[PDB]
């Protein structure tokens, strides 16, 4: 616990303005018929802001 | 996914204003500058890089 | 020694409402100052012993 103090601490956080992969998934009921959607499989470097 | 049942009709392209989006993003070793409230709460950070 | 917080020192009353999830409790000098109660939920800021 830390009351109104600054604190530098180095680990693995999120940069600030970055790019992240938006990923649209759901039922996508196709011109044919065959019900799809975004799926493969992503690979986890050392975190994710799920 | 839901296949259920699809109704057809009413969502015949899929999908049209969208249901949910998952954001994936990935963290990084970075120095973060934290700064503590006085109740003990995060309310900014700096990124040096 | 509270969960392995070892040190001297006068543990007095304090009005640090902690965040509900810590427990060590430090500084900026980095000192272990309020420790909460292992037990309870009480949080007595120690002090140099004299």
């Amino acid at each position: 616990f830390r009351s109104s103090v600054l604190h530098s601490t180095q680990d693995l956080f999120l940069p600030f303005f970055s790019n992240v992969t938006w990923f649209h998934a759901i039922h996508v009921s196709g011109t044919n018929g065959t019900k799809r959607f975004d799926n493969p499989v992503l690979p986890f470097n050392d975190g994710v802001y799920f | 996914l839901h296949r259920s049942y699809l109704t057809p009709g009413d969502s015949s392209s899929g999908w049209t204003a969208g249901a949910a989006a998952y954001y994936v993003g990935y963290l990084q070793p970075r120095t973060f500058l934290l700064k503590y409230n006085e109740n003990g709460t995060i309310t900014d950070a700096v990124d040096c890089a | 020694n509270f969960n392995g917080l070892t040190g001297t020192g006068v543990l007095t009353e304090s009005n640090k409402k902690f965040l509900p999830f810590q427990q060590f409790g430090r500084d900026i000098a980095d000192t272990t100052d309020a420790v909460r109660d292992p037990q309870t939920l009480e949080i007595l800021d120690i002090t140099p012993c004299s």
